[PDB]
């Protein structure tokens, strides 16, 4: 849908910024403690109590 | 927020700028990027490579510094 300019410059760049970040959690291996062991989950939990009426409180207490 | 990528490409168009009149260094500079994006050198290589690429000019260099990790 997007049409941006030459693919290889688009290529070269996205390294670029992918690897002044690569070196801890966005590409690399490195401290758990931020985000590394959950990159995207479905958020979801059995029903436990009051929280929300979308699909997770108990039962009815 | 931290990087941003559109601040990277000002900086492209910088470099096609002062260049301009010698496009090696620029293909030289993206077809290195596209090795490590691809498989070949590590980051390491790309900063050492890229810096001696710019052998000349420390201004674009100075920039591009910038980008990477500080510390």
């Amino acid at each position: 849908s997007s049409t941006w300019l030459s693919e290889a410059e688009m290529i070269a760049l996205a390294g670029l910024l992918q690897m002044s970040q690569g070196e801890q959690t966005p590409n690399c291996v490195a401290s758990s403690l931020p985000s590394t062991s959950c990159p995207d989950p479905v958020s979801v939990s059995e029903d436990p109590g009051p929280s929300g009426d979308q699909s997770c409180s108990g039962t009815d207490t | 927020q931290r990087l941003k990528v559109e601040d990277a490409l000002s900086y492209l168009d910088q470099v096609k700028l002062q260049f301009g009149s010698q496009p090696q260094v620029y293909n030289d500079f993206l077809d290195i990027m596209k090795e490590f994006k691809s498989q070949s050198i590590d980051t390491p290589g790309v900063i050492s490579r890229v810096s001696q690429l710019f052998k000349g000019h420390p201004d674009l260099i100075m920039g591009f510094n910038t980008f990477l990790p500080p510390g």
